[PDB]
C-alpha cells in the first residue's frame, strides 16, 4: 500500500445543506485519501536532471 | 526589454538563463516602490578622491557610490572594484575637464565582454573569481563572482554609448596644475557628498536663529508691545510667525545624513515663498523651479534669494 | 499563509519550495518597505484602451499596469498578456456598465490552471 | 561585508554560496531603497504579550 | 523540518527551514554581543505582584 | 464509562461519536462547576399535576 | 422558545438547527447552574467612558 | 484574548477553526458561571500515590 493524496472533488459539498444533505460514509475535509550519487549541475538545454533529484555535486568533504 | 517570470514546476529541468531573469525582477520591483517619491532620475551617494597623485597628471578614485537610472547600484565597498586611473596628457592644454562615469548600455543580443577580443561593443560584467564560503564552516572552493566596467570619460564623453553620471571638475590653476574646485554638485541622493552644501547650510541656520533671537529681544521685554497697533508691530508680530513656523522642520532636517533633497526644496520654497510678500517690490519669478537632472544651477540661487531678505 | 525560508549546506536536494518560498519572502520585503508612510489598497497607473469596436458589442483593452493592494505587480508591456475581448451582448440599460479587472484569488493548496479539467475557481496559469 | 553577488552562464556547478550571497543582497537593496527619504531606521511594529500570566510569574509572548 | 505544499497541485515533503534563535534579556545584565531592541517594563505593585506600566514607548515604526 | 476530548482534524473521516463524545463533555463540565459550593443530589422544581380524572383511577402529569 | 436538542445516529445528517440548537442548550444550562445568580439578576461588571467627546456633545464606548 | 464564536448559516464549509473556538466558549461561560460566588486560582481534588515501590525511589501515581 501507498499513501496517495489528493484526487481533488470537483464540488467541495461540506456546505452545510439546509434542503437535501446525506451523511452515512462520505464525509472529509477538502482532499481526501486513496489507499487503494554522482550528478553535474546547471549547464545547458537537456541534460541537468537526475529527475525530481539534484545532489553528487558539494561533498567536498568526507 | 522583456523581462519574464519563471515557473518553478516539478520536473522543468534547470537552465542558466531563469535564474538571470528572476533577479532582474526585484530590482524593477524596487523601482517600482520607489518612484512613488520621485520627480527625475538618479545620482550620487557618495565620492571620494585621491588629489595626491596630481603633479604627474593622473586621477584614480578611492571610493565611490552611485546609483544609476536604470536600477543599478554601484557599491565599491561590498560589490565591485574600484575604476582603472586616468590619462590626462591628451587634454595636457586646455582648461575644464567634466568627469562622468560610465557603464556601458545593455542590448537584447550580447552579454558580457569576452576578454576584449571583440571589443567593438563595449560590454559590462566581467568576471572574477574569489573563493569566500564561511557562512556553515569551511572557505574552500571557487565561485565566479560578478563585477562590472566602469571606466572615466572627461572631454569626448559625449560620444557615449554609455550611462553617464557626473562626479568632478578639474580648472587649472596659475601654476597650470588641475585641482579639484569647490563648486555646484551634480545629483544627489544625500546631502553627504556635498561638504560644500554642509558648510553653507550650517551657516544659514546660525544665520537665521540669530535675527528671529534679536526680533525676540525688541518685542519680549515690552509687555504692550506683545498686543500693539503699530504698522511696524503687526509685520513684526507677521515676521515672528513666519520664523518660528519654519524654524523647527529646517533644525530637524540640517541635523541629519542622507535624504533626498527634494523634501528639503519643499522646505526652503515655503519660507521664500512666505517672506517674499514682506519687503520687496520685485517679481515672483524669483523663485526659481526645481531641474534635477541638471547639475543643480537652483541650489546657490535660491540661498542667494534667501540670505538677502534676512538683512 | 506562512512564508518558510529554507538552510542550504553541503548538499541538499533541490525543490521547488526552496525557491517558491523564496520568492514570496521578497515580495514581502518590497512592500512592507512599501508601506511606511502610505495607504495601500493600492490601484492604478495606466488603463488605455482600444475603442473602435463600440458600434458592435466588444470591447478591448491595449495596456494595463495594475498594482492589487496585497502587492503583485500587473506590467502588460512585461511577462502578461492582455486579457480577451469583453462581451455586450447582455445589456438591457445602457448606464449600467462598471467595469473590474479581475484576477483569481489563490489557495494555500491549488496550483495553476491545467487546462482539460473544471473547477468553479481558476488561479494563474503555466501559459508558454 | 564583501557581498559577491554571482553570475550563471553555463558550466557551473551549484554551489550554496550563490543562493546566500544573493538572498543577501536582495535584503541590501530592499534597505537602500527605504533609508531614501526616512532616514530612519528600523523599530518595532507589534508586541503584544499576557497579562493573565504575571502574578504567578511568568511572561509568556504572543505577537512580536 | 517541516513539510511545505508546492504550489501546483502535487503532494509536499520534507525540507528544511530556518528559524532564528531569538531569546529575550534583561538590560541590567551584560548585552555585548546581542543587537537589541527593548520592548517592555516591568514595575512592582502593592500586594507584591507585577504590572506593567501603561507610560513606556519603545521606537515605534509605526503608531 | 469515561468521556472522551475528540480530535478535530482536517481531512479525515467523521462519525458520530465525535459529536456524542463532544457533547457529553460539557454536562460533565457544568456538573463539577455545581458541586462546589453546594453538596447533595438535585431534585425537583414546580411539579404539576391534573386532578379531573381521580373518581377513575388516572393520573396525567402537565409540567415537570 | 423550544430549545430542541438533536440526535446523532449512524443515518443522522448534516443540518445548520442541528448545531444551532445545541449551541442553545448550553447557554441555556448556564443560568440554571447559578443559584444565586438568578437570586440577583443578570449584572455588570466593567463599563468605561470618555469625557472627551463631550465637549462636541459626541459619546463613545471604551469597554462593556 | 481573543475567542471567536462562529456563525451559523446555510453557506459555510465545514471548516475545524468552527469546533475549536466553539468549544472555547463554553469553558469561559462555565467559568464566569463559578466566578459569581468563590475567587481562587483552582486546587486539587484526590492526589494518592503508591507506598511499594519507595525502597526502590520510584514514584507512581494511581489517580489523580
Amino acid at each position: 500500500h501507498d499513501r496517495r493524496r489528493i484526487p481533488l472533488k470537483t464540488p467541495l459539498t461540506m456546505r452545510v445543506h439546509h434542503p437535501v444533505s446525506l451523511k452515512s460514509r462520505p464525509v472529509m475535509g477538502d482532499h481526501a485519501t486513496d489507499v487503494n550519487s554522482l550528478l553535474p549541475d546547471a549547464r545547458l538545454s537537456c541534460r541537468p536532471a537526475a529527475g525530481s533529484p539534484q545532489l553528487g555535486r558539494t561533498a567536498v568533504m568526507r | 526589454m522583456k523581462i519574464y517570470r519563471p515557473l518553478w514546476e516539478d520536473g522543468a529541468f534547470l537552465m542558466p538563463q531563469q535564474f538571470q531573469q528572476q533577479a532582474a525582477w526585484d530590482v524593477h520591483l524596487a523601482d517600482s516602490v520607489a518612484r512613488m517619491g520621485l520627480a527625475h532620475p538618479w545620482g550620487v551617494v557618495a565620492a571620494e578622491f585621491d588629489d595626491s597623485l596630481l603633479p604627474l597628471s593622473r586621477l584614480n578614485a578611492t571610493r565611490l557610490i552611485v546609483r544609476f537610472p536604470d536600477g543599478t547600484l554601484i557599491d565599491t565597498e561590498r560589490a565591485d572594484n574600484l575604476p582603472p586611473v586616468c590619462d590626462l596628457s591628451t587634454v595636457s592644454d586646455r582648461s575644464l575637464v567634466d568627469i562622468v562615469l560610465a557603464l556601458p548600455l545593455l542590448n537584447a543580443n550580447g552579454g558580457n565582454l569576452d576578454n576584449g577580443s571583440e571589443s567593438e561593443r563595449p560590454r559590462r560584467w566581467k568576471s572574477e573569481r574569489v573563493n569566500v564560503q564561511e557562512l556553515a564552516g569551511h572557505e574552500q572552493s571557487e565561485v565566479a563572482v560578478l563585477r562590472h566596467n566602469l571606466t572615466l570619460r572627461m572631454a569626448h564623453q559625449e560620444n557615449a554609448a554609455w550611462l553617464t553620471c557626473p562626479v568632478t571638475r578639474l580648472v587649472r590653476d596659475a601654476q597650470g596644475q588641475w585641482c579639484r574646485d569647490p563648486r555646484f554638485i551634480p545629483p544627489l541622493l544625500t546631502l553627504s557628498a556635498s561638504p560644500s552644501l554642509m558648510t553653507e547650510l550650517l551657516e544659514l541656520l546660525h544665520h537665521l536663529q540669530a535675527r528671529r533671537q534679536r526680533l525676540m529681544s525688541m518685542r519680549r521685554e515690552n509687555n504692550a508691545r506683545l498686543a500693539d497697533f503699530a504698522v511696524a508691530d503687526v509685520s513684526l508680530f507677521w515676521l515672528l510667525n513666519a520664523l518660528n513656523s519654519a524654524e523647527p522642520v529646517l533644525k530637524e532636517l540640517l541635523d541629519m545624513p542622507y535624504r533626498h533633497p527634494e523634501l528639503l526644496y519643499r522646505e526652503l520654497a515655503r519660507l521664500a515663498g512666505s517672506l517674499l510678500t514682506f519687503s520687496l517690490e520685485h517679481n515672483v519669478d524669483a523663485v526659481p523651479a526645481y531641474h534635477h537632472e541638471t547639475p543643480e544651477n537652483v541650489f546657490p540661487p535660491l540661498l542667494s534669494l534667501l540670505n538677502r531678505l534676512l538683512e
